[PDB]
């Protein structure tokens, strides 16, 4: 099922970017404003980027590792698409050129960084371990699914208590919450993503054999300026100035140094993005302790 | 950082053994507030260095302190018993300890100084530094005090002089005293101890032998923890050329 894209929108949108206007009001350089909002549940976490409406769940469940790897444990991250983000998406479509890239990106970005402490997931080796899942709903989509999803299954992460394990020899003793409280993630670093936008304001051959270079490049795309872009970005990186993975998997030809003005550029953002999810979580926390002593005083 | 590991009952078994057996005492090992006043009253009023040598001697008794790094642990192990504090770290002398500089570096990217470098972010890297920094501790303390012996074995090299010593162990092969005045630990074997080694006797539930020394012929029964005279004197030992302090009773 296509999106029919009129000249006229094509036109406009494209004229409006060579006027330093983008239809949403935001500036080229702006990243649109995230909300963080977590469940009852701990791993449940919703992240809001406009009408961009992701939702995460993190889950964990007692299994055996790999022969290979006997000291660590396993982690799956999923990102099924669904006609509820809109009609454009096919019911199960996993093979689908730009689902396998953001499939990609958020593996690369959280799974391959070693993002999660797998090593601390093992309760015995070789024989079991814990193996949290992180899947990702796409309930409605503006754009920026790539963004969402990376600060989806952070926060997700972050925010995710495993219930204690005791072992004795084979036996396994799964504490339930309430006789003993749940045991956080390992974190050993916060990937976020950032996805820039290109867009061509002339013609190929200005860009290919053109002496001055006027690509137009945009932060945090709506889905109409995705549908009408030349070119995608996106940069990971963490507040210890390091780039967890950069993907330009084709499209627009772009300068070296304006790729790189990028990447400065996201960090920026990601540092605001980083610091606002830990503040989140603190809060997140003294809410549920607050409730906590509220809940034994009347007791 | 650095973590203190909390010392086994069976450390201590042996020395409220040895206490409540002959000064009828215990340390009680429940906390380490609970050793600490344990320790504390246990004080001998007609010799004021008898608690001196308690602590010397159950300061042998406790678990080795190590550096770590915080991702190797979990948060109630960063506990350090013998300061009594949740978490704790070697900072104050960069120019003498390279754990410092570690942490000063760290510091500097927790307050925005400057961003931390990737080999202090990297728990492989890190685990090498701990594992280094732990042997390179060990070593320092043990040629500091290798260093204190010799010299100290040169200044009793050709003297000899009755100082006062502590029973610290007791066996039945012989005893074994501290000088306090030189800082010490001597052997005196059960021939060098008194004449006819076949007539003395060692108790252990009392940690008490009993022999008739060489210089006289009145049974004599010593006990561990008490003040005896003994005579120094260092020999240099014709196999292990080590100078080692032989030591005489009387």
């Amino acid at each position: 099922k296509d999106i029919e894209i009129s000249a006229s929108e094509s036109k406009f949108i494209l004229e409006a970017l060579r006027q330093n206007y983008r239809l949403d009001g935001r500036s080229f350089d702006q990243f649109r404003d995230v909300e963080i909002t977590f469940g009852k549940e701990f791993g449940d976490v919703s992240v809001k980027m406009g009408n961009t409406k992701v939702h995460c769940r993190i889950s964990c469940q007692i299994a055996q590792p790999y022969e290979d790897r006997p000291f660590e444990g396993l982690f799956v991250i999923s990102t099924e698409i669904s006609p509820m983000a809109g009609s454009q998406f096919e019911n199960g479509n996993i093979t689908g050129e730009d689902e396998v890239l953001c499939s990609r990106i958020i593996e690369k970005s959280v799974r391959r960084s070693g993002a999660l402490d797998v090593e601390g997931l093992c309760i015995v080796a070789g024989s079991k371990c814990w193996a949290v899942r992180a899947d990702v709903h796409f309930l409605d989509c503006d754009g920026g699914f790539i963004d969402a999803s990376c600060i989806a299954v952070m926060a997700g992460l972050m925010h995710f208590k495993k219930p204690d394990i005791t072992v004795h020899g084979e036996q396994i003793i799964v504490h339930p919450v309430n006789e003993r409280e749940p045991v956080p993630l390992g974190i050993l670093h916060i990937p976020i993503c950032v996805t820039f936008s290109f867009f061509n304001p002339q013609d190929t051959e200005e860009n290919i054999k053109g002496e001055t270079n006027s690509e137009i490049s945009i932060i945090d795309a709506t889905l109409k300026e995705e549908l009408l872009r030349d070119g995608v970005l996106t940069v990971t990186l963490n507040k210890n100035r390091e780039v967890v993975q950069v993907s330009k998997a084709g499209g627009l030809p772009m300068d070296a140094l304006t790729l790189m003005k990028c990447c400065h550029e996201a960090y920026s953002i990601i540092e605001k993005i980083t610091d606002q999810i830990l503040q989140l979580l603190k809060e997140d926390s003294e809410k549920r302790n607050k409730y906590a002593a509220m809940l034994t005083s009347e007791n | 950082l650095r973590r203190h590991a909390a010392p086994p009952s069976t450390n201590f078994e042996i020395l409220n053994e040895m206490l409540n057996t002959r000064k009828n005492m215990s340390i009680s090992l429940e906390s380490s507030k609970a050793l600490a006043d344990s320790l504390d009253r246990c004080v001998d009023p007609e010799d004021p260095y008898f608690n001196t040598l308690v602590r010397i001697m159950s300061t042998r008794c406790m678990m080795a302190a190590q550096y770590f790094y915080s991702g190797a642990y979990s948060y109630p192990d960063f506990r350090h018993y013998g300061l009594a504090v949740d978490i704790y770290t070697h900072f104050t002398s960069p120019i003498r300890r390279y754990c410092d500089v570690v942490a000063h570096r760290q510091l500097a990217g927790a307050i925005g100084y400057e961003p931390l470098s990737l080999t202090h972010r990297d728990k492989n890297k890190m685990d090498m530094i701990c594992r280094n920094i732990n042997r390179k501790h060990r070593n320092a303390q043990f040629a500091g005090r290798a260093s204190i012996e010799y010299y100290v074995g040169q200044v009793m090299r050709n003297n000899e002089s009755t100082e006062t010593g502590y029973v610290i162990k007791v066996f039945n092969n012989g005893i074994v005293v501290l000088v306090p005045k030189f800082g010490v630990e001597g052997l005196i074997r059960l021939d060098n101890l008194t004449e006819d080694p076949n007539s003395a006797a060692f108790d252990e539930v009392e940690y008490k032998l009993t022999f008739v020394p060489t210089n006289s012929d009145k049974p004599r029964d010593v006990y561990v923890f008490d003040k005896v005279e003994v005579q120094v004197r260092s020999v240099m030992d014709p196999i292990t050329s080590k100078r080692k302090a032989e030591l005489l009773l009387k």
